[PDB]
């Protein structure tokens, strides 16, 4: 019985790839697919409030200088603290110094 | 500037910290090789809080990774940021703890502290002004619950005036993966209350409920829960590293939060979490973050706050934002439902605003809350303990390792009086 | 009853959202051509480009011929694990050196015999005369060089702990090698003689006096798979003769 | 592929799962691999 | 480097270890000649030489010179070490006294020496795996002597069992209650945990699940090897929740004399029906609790569960495991003791089970092995109680036992210890209020 | 999200459903190996209704195949789609029935229904929202008419809110094939009256008339009769699986078609049926579909609706048509011969439109008709019953198993009052 | 300032709302995905991502038409959560959609309606698109009307309900529902404009030269 049952099996390589899928499905989704909301860059919101309100003097070359009243939202819409120049990151030269 | 020393204990602590350091390196612009590829000087001024400056411009974290079995530490070293950690900070044994608090505190987890403590003294003596220590573990095991509490005790003995923080993943009520879990939880809470300044309670099934009912993921796994825990953890040290209009370090979140020294157990939360379907169709503002931050189903601990009462409340906001509606909204949430805030303290909400949000977000916020509903999480642990200890079930795996029968009674009495102490402040 | 990823059952809309947006990210990466399959394919095709070694019209090798550094097959069994044989010196992007089981000029195998002193190209290589070995880098015509340094507590070989061999862009006397006759009593007679091309010779670093050795029992697992490790150590027998593993051949 | 009546015939005889048509077939794995329709 | 040494005692031991090491060699890339042509940590069960030859760290011991010797002239004759196959000239011949007192002490020196030569190469030796049978002479006599010597020589270390309990109403011998009860008398003080399997329960699950009739002993050794491989799977491969040999011991037995958990394997499906089913975690867990798919012929509804050590395998997700357990806990037909509120242990492994060609299982993607100790095993001890009660009043088959070293008075001590064990099992399964 | 569990009883039901799965597996583009290789992605929208998911993405039908002999199992496993069926669903006995309702219903039939229900209950419990049950069987036999009726009277109490659908082969008028088939037919439909929401009566002689007159197929084997039955079998559950302008599942066709719970015996009909020699001479217009479905030569029941009154009428259309032509045609065919509809009910026609025709047809339609012409089918069975029963002939094969005269008298009384209430509600 | 919230109930409501919101997106500068390359505030509300989400709630018990909307050409315009969907159908029954199956989804649609009113400041109208002959539009619309009259009060709700026609008829149990929902709604609404499909068939085939019109 032993020499009939326990016969060598040629060309039987093991499964070494489904365990990769099982490890990767428990690693989890990266941070892009779980917490990043409006497909947003890693360069946008890096502006200090001091650096926006004193260093650049509320620059933002796209707001009207006089606010205007709307018919639907009953407020004078263009809020200079609500659209705070999501633009050039705050640099002062520490990168080149280091 | 005020440096923070990170400690990781156990499989859960190691994986949470592995997922945490990648978020920190993302928000400070550190690549997996350790070099800097960000684009702002705000990410480089206070990078010394978490990273030391090695030669050649590479940054190595100030973290110590402690375990007793090398299985999960191989996966940590095969993490996406696995090469940034110092090889000398990897301290690990060859024999497991066997889900045993007793042998992981006295027999197998006490001869390895002579190297862990040497490492901790080494990397906390190069920092200029050390603020405190940071520990993540799980109370339901044998490595984090056993060895981690001994580490906490010795660190508090050697550094008495620093801040000891703890993100403990307590055993979940409904689903469990260890029979001797209540013994470890009971024996760990008693040593927690004697040597910690702050302790955050995270329940795994509350995290699963958050992933199922808000993120709407069909297959939520441990990596997503680790991301949520790490996103909460990075939101409490944001004023250390980035500027803001109202700063608050870890000590400001203590003095404003613990009135009585035995009441330092909180339940954390993260505001901007939504599914991929509704992620494009919502607007990030103040009244959207504060509406669901105070929501009962957005908490990382499985305790309903509508049962209990909020003792004092913290909310640390991030990103460029206004200071009026961050006060108006958290005055209105205090005055509409005034029955869930205790009355012997007039204001209860602490406000902190940073102006640099997490990457991929416009603004975000972190919730720290001390409530009288956290004692629900200890009453059922004590009920399971007194259901198990009265029959001496699984007790020879604790008694024969060098522990007396009175330690269980002392720990259970201490937790029972902790439970009864929270009961005084509800009615 | 759980179904598959094409049928509207249960939660399906969120999986469609995630699948479509992951598809969009992958398609953007594909159009930019920065997928790791594409980067790996380009790096592999750079590494395996067909090169043409120069023929020797007089049976000798001169300065400036694109040559090979192959290791002859040895029947000796010092250790019972062995790489089969006919190993050629190759550059491995771990810059990295390893002996590889191939015998065709593949671009990461071809070396150019350079000059150290004032020797013009076409001049015949000689025994005991310094020369440098150069290889082409990735995406550049900047000559790397076969170089070795003294053995410290910080700079040694990878799996053995002997003297290292690397590729570098720095020009010094760490860059130089010389060829020696394998026969020890016939070494000093065979000094001014020209070198026949495909002959078993010994190559020594001029600043450390250590010959190049390809350790056949130390396997390096890379993307191509199962290559040996090369270091710089002069082994000897009991009869004061170098090992077969120290010998090297220059293939035209 | 084996008919049910054949399966009962093979069950009546005392075949020890190595002569049975339950666990043994004459087709090899290549016969199963190329057994598609498109 | 967390290796385990296997010890196979008796004919049952070697015939189980053949299938076990065949599956171990098949699940890695191990040829039958011991040659190999990331997370594959085969060093916990295979040593290494200079030529890449991997030898098992196991001993095959039997007092009969047939079955171990026929291993030496088969397919795997080049795999095992020649000196790790200990064989004897005269067998015990269904005699605990003979293999415990006359043949035992005389051959135990070589087995102890070979274990010591295997153990000095070890770095992080976790425990010992002992395979034997209760009804035999070698597997009841020489196995218990090995227990005694291993415990006095290594002390506080794990010693796990895969023992063949006697079937309740069918048997191959007649003096087997004597041997089984005599070896349980000396096992309780010198064992750590004893995973229990039968033969006729495996006959029933071979008839009704794989849809085969007339199986042989290899056809059961395949299932036993599958159970053994899945139990030690978390020590050779990685996983989300790894479980070592110490977790079987510190999370299953509440008292040091309750160390008998029942074993079962969930997806016992044949290759003609496997690929028509959805083998998800819910129906692979519900089938593991059914009263017809256990390896011990005993109904768990008769008793109360103490602890359950679920070991999972394959492409399983922990949320499905938690949902399946929460489904189990809402069933009132299945009970737990009151002093165990949680009552579960979960281990997750990534590597799906490798299939053996010429076997009877299929290329499944998920697998569950359970180890649960239940008060209903006291029903199994009562039958052996009554059988020795029937056979000892007439002093049948005693003259064979007293002529080989032992006296009449040790059957009394074995009887007292089994009565005490029945008392403990009865006392545990009561309420507190 | 709706699912159907399909049941097969006896030789007739086994062959009919083995042909039905042939006509469904190509509508949904499913290979004989189980793989999906269809044309459009609309076919996998609602594959859940008829198919489960196996490992590797294969699809197996949710069908239960029962009998008391393994011969028909050997026939259906040797067919084209034999290897797609579930092998555990082949439940068969060792000894047959052979045209006895008693042994097929009480002793040998009841010895197998436990093993049948151990699969049926598991399949129903695995369903997320099961909507109904489907049965294919013949009333003129012994294993279908007995064991199928026992299954109907065993699953009805377990799931009392679901939908019972029956596909019954009533005995033909001109030529019979079993001399005890009046007995089994009467007993089977006596069980069918009180445990089924709707029955679909099919006669083989009417199918012979269709296959000889309309299709000009002069050697109509049972394959084409199974084609014809199976086409209207799939044309009624089409709005579940494919979108349309007006959808209708089985419950919507229940409320509009059975007014009173004992009057739920219908007659089917499939509209586009043309011979190969009349193919190019027939325009493909919706009027022509309405003409062919509303003629009495396209009825699978051997009943002329000239005598009786159509109580309510269903008509489900497939393909792309405007609603105006469908509405205009059906309103005007109601209005022209308004003497053949009941005036007590104001409007009698139910409309449903699906957007996917069968693969190969430009458009299709399917007729379901509640009429006062089915009671005529029951009259002649009642006359044969009383003729056979007043002489007590062929009766000792029944009372030797558990029957008595009381069940026969009760069944005859039930058919008498069913005919009486069909007659009462025509005028 | 004059925002309006449309409630489409049933298959008729969803198929009407598809054409209605196609016309609304065409009238303003709204792309089919919701982008715009300020009169739209009465129908569309802006978010921070630049999208113009509609102020509409699509409900149906039977999932097929809402599923078609989810996989149609207007997938990126609508919120994933304003499309409220059950599992079982309505089955042409007022009783089911008003008492059994209609009272386990009323919480989510009411929460979405309350959620919609938060972004708006000047709400004064509710538009109801449903049919009197079906089960959803007769049963579920009626109970939603009762709850809306309970928790909002004096906000005017106007209904565009598809009435039975004298000659054409889709269903048979249609008069029962057509009487029952007009008995329930009659006190809880403000103005009810009636429509029947035979009239628009006549209008299309006479006033235009169009032959065999469809539902769109
Ligand atoms: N299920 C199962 N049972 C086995 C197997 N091999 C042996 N047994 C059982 O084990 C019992 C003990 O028999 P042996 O192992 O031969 O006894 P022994 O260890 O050789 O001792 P001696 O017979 O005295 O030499 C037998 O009665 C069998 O019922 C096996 O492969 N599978
Ligand atoms: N004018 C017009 N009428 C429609 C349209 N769609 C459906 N109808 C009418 O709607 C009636 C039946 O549909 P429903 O009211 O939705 O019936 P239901 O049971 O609720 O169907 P579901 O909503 O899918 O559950 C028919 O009588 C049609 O007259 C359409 O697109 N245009
Ligand atoms: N949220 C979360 N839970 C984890 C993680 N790893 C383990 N756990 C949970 O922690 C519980 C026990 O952890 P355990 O294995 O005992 O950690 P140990 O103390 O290092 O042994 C298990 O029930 C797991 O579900 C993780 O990375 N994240
Ligand atoms: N249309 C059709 N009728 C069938 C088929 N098979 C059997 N029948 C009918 O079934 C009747 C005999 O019933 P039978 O199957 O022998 O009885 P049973 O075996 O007890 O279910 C005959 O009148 C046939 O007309 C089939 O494939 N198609
Ligand atoms: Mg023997
Ligand atoms: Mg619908």
């Amino acid at each position: 019985i032993y020499r009939k049952e326990y016969v060598p099996f040629p060309g039987h390589r093991p499964d070494q790839i489904s365990r990769w899928y099982s490890k990767r499905t428990v690693e989890g989704l990266p941070y892009k697919y779980l917490i990043t909301h409006h497909q947003e860059p890693s360069q946008r919101y890096l502006i200090s409030t001091y650096d926006d309100h004193y260093n650049r003097h509320n620059y933002h070359p796209g707001l009207p200088e006089l606010r205007t009243w709307n018919r639907h939202k009953l407020l004078w819409l263009p809020e200079k603290a609500d659209f705070p120049l999501l633009g050039p990151p705050t640099n002062y030269g520490l990168y080149e110094q280091l | 500037m005020r440096e923070i020393v990170h400690l990781q204990a156990g499989q859960c602590g190691n994986q949470i910290g592995a997922k945490f350091w990648e978020v920190i390196s993302d928000e400070h612009g550190i690549d997996p090789t350790g070099t800097y590829h960000g684009d702002s000087d705000l990410q480089l001024e206070r990078i010394n809080v978490y990273y030391n400056e090695a030669t050649g411009g590479k940054y190595v974290p100030r973290a110590v990774l402690v375990d007793l079995e090398p299985g999960t530490m191989d996966s940590v070293r095969s993490g996406p940021f696995g090469q940034i950690f110092r090889p000398d900070n990897f301290v690990f044994g060859q024999s497991g703890a066997g889900n045993n608090w007793a042998k992981g505190h006295y027999t197998e987890g006490a001869e390895l502290v002579d190297s862990v403590l040497d490492v901790v003294r080494k990397e906390a003596e190069s920092c200029d002004c050390l603020q405190g220590f940071q520990l993540t573990h799980s109370l339901g095991g044998g490595t984090g619950s056993g060895m981690g509490t001994l580490l906490i005790s010795k660190i508090r003995e050697e550094y008495p005036d620093r801040i000891m923080n703890t993100f403990s993943v307590v055993p979940s009520p409904k689903v469990s993966d260890t029979v001797v879990e209540p013994y470890n939880a009971t024996l760990s809470v008693h040593q927690l209350v004697e040597n910690t300044d702050e302790t955050y309670c995270i329940d795994n099934e509350a995290l699963y409920d958050i992933c199922f009912r808000t993120l709407k993921l069909t297959t939520p796994t441990y990596g997503d829960l680790n991301h949520l825990v790490s996103a909460t953890m990075s939101g409490v040290t944001t004023c250390l590293r980035f500027p803001g209009q109202l700063n608050a370090d870890l000590r400001k979140l203590a003095v404003n939060m613990v009135p009585f020294p035995r009441l330092h157990f909180f339940m954390p939360g993260f505001a901007p979490l939504t599914s991929r379907g509704s992620q494009q169709y919502r607007a990030l503002t103040v009244p959207e973050l504060t509406q669901q931050m105070f929501d009962a189903k957005n908490m990382m601990a499985a305790c309903d706050p509508r049962h209990g009462r909020y003792l004092t409340v913290a909310a640390v906001f991030r990103g460029r934002m206004s200071m009026k509606e961050v006060d108006e909204q958290m005055l209105n949430v205090q005055n509409k439902n005034s029955s869930y805030f205790v009355e012997w303290i007039p204001n209860n909400v602490k406000t902190a605003v940073c102006d640099i949000p997490p990457r991929g977000l416009k603004m975000s916020a972190t919730f720290i809350g001390n409530s009288t509903a956290i004692q629900e999480l200890f009453k059922r642990i004590s009920e399971q303990f007194t259901a198990m200890f009265r029959r001496k079930a699984f007790l020879h795996w604790y008694t024969g390792e060098g522990m007396d029968e009175m330690e269980f009674t002392e720990a259970e009495s201490n937790m029972n009086d902790l439970v009864s102490e929270y009961q005084q402040y509800q009615d | 009853n759980l179904y598959g990823p094409r049928v509207r059952i249960g939660n399906w809309n969120e999986d469609v959202y995630l699948e479509e947006e992951i598809m969009k990210d992958f398609l953007a990466k594909r159009d930019k051509g920065q997928l790791l399959i594409q980067r790996n394919r380009r790096l592999k095709e750079n590494l395996l480009r067909p090169m043409q070694l120069s023929v020797s019209e007089d049976g000798y090798i001169h300065y400036g011929d694109k040559v090979m550094l192959v290791s002859p097959d040895h029947p000796e069994t010092e250790a019972d694990l062995f790489l089969p044989g006919d190993l050629s010196l190759c550059m491995t992007p771990d810059c990295g050196l390893s002996a590889a089981q191939t015998k065709i000029p593949v671009g990461r195998n071809t070396f150019t015999i350079l000059c150290a002193a004032g020797e013009v190209i076409g001049q015949v290589l000689r025994y005991g005369q310094n020369f440098r070995l150069g290889i082409t880098g990735g995406f550049d015509d900047r000559m790397l060089y076969l170089s070795s340094d003294h053995r410290t507590l910080l700079k040694s070989s990878k799996r053995s702990w002997l003297q290292e061999v690397f590729l570098t862009h720095e020009d010094s006397y760490l860059n130089c090698w010389q060829a020696a006759f394998p026969h020890p009593q016939l070494r000093l007679e065979y000094e001014g003689s020209p070198v026949p091309a495909n002959t078993k010779i010994l190559i020594t670093h001029c600043h450390t006096n250590r010959g190049l050795v390809a350790h056949r029992h130390l396997f390096l697992r890379t993307y191509f798979g199962q290559e040996a490790e090369v270091a710089a150590h002069t082994y000897l027998d009991s009869h004061r003769v170098e090992k077969p593993k120290n010998h090297w051949m220059l293939v035209t | 592929l084996p008919s049910l009546r054949r399966m009962d015939m093979d069950s009546v005889k005392a075949c020890l799962s190595d002569e049975h048509c339950q666990s043994t077939t004459y087709c090899r794995k290549d016969d199963f691999d190329n057994a598609y329709f498109t | 480097m967390r290796e385990c040494i296997s010890i196979h005692v008796g004919q049952a031991g070697v015939q189980i270890g053949n299938a076990c090491w065949e599956l171990y060699c098949l699940e890695h890339g191990i040829q039958p000649d011991g040659q190999m042509p990331g997370d594959d940590s085969f060093n916990t069960f295979f040593s290494e030489t200079g030529a890449g030859k991997h030898v098992p760290r196991a001993v095959f011991v039997d007092l009969e010179p047939t079955v171990v010797d026929e291993v030496r002239t088969g397919t795997y004759r080049q795999l095992f070490h020649p000196e790790q196959l200990i064989t004897g000239k005269e067998d015990a011949a269904n005699n605990y006294a003979r293999g415990h007192y006359t043949i035992g002490k005389e051959i135990v020196d070589l087995v102890l020496d070979r274990i010591r030569k295997l153990a000095d190469l070890c770095t992080g030796l976790q425990g010992f795996l002992i395979f034997h049978s209760f009804g035999g002479g070698t597997g009841s006599g020489f196995a218990s002597l090995l227990m005694e010597r291993l415990s006095v020589d290594y002390g506080k270390k794990s010693k796990l069992e895969f023992a063949i309990y006697p079937a309740p109403q069918v048997s191959t011998a007649v003096v087997e209650p004597y041997n089984s009860i005599l070896t349980t008398h000396t096992t309780l003080e010198h064992s750590d945990c004893a995973f229990m399997v039968d033969n006729e329960a495996i006959y029933d699950i071979c008839r009704r699940n794989l849809d085969i009739e007339r199986p042989t002993y290899t056809n059961l050794n395949r299932l036993i090897g599958q159970i053994v491989s899945s139990i030690t799977a978390s020590l050779r491969f990685d996983g989300a929740l790894n479980v070592d040999l110490t977790e079987f011991q510190t999370n299953l037995v509440p008292y040091p004399r309750i160390h008998f958990p029942l074993a079962t394997y969930a997806p016992v499906i044949s290759a003609e029906k496997a690929y028509h089913e959805q083998l998800s975690v819910a129906e692979i867990t519900n089938a593991c609790f059914e009263p017809a798919n256990q390896m011990v012929k005993c109904d768990p509804r008769h008793g109360k569960y103490m602890a359950c050590c679920m070991l999972y395998r394959g492409d399983v997700v922990p949320k499905d495991v938690n949902a399946a357990i929460a489904t189990i806990k809402t069933k009132r037909t299945i009970q737990f003791v009151d002093w165990c509120p949680t009552g579960f242990k979960v281990g997750i492994n990534y590597q799906p089970p490798t299939v053996v060609p010429g076997g009877d299982l299929a290329k499944v993607q998920r697998a569950v092995c359970m180890l649960s100790n239940t008060t209903a095993i006291a029903e199994a001890w009562a039958r052996l109680d009554h059988k020795l009660d029937l056979m000892y009043a007439k002093r049948a088959f005693v003259h064979w036992y007293v002529g080989e070293g032992m006296e009449e008075g040790e059957f009394s001590e074995a009887r007292e210890d089994l009565a005490a064990l029945e008392k403990d099992y009865e006392e545990v399964g009561v309420d507190s209020v």
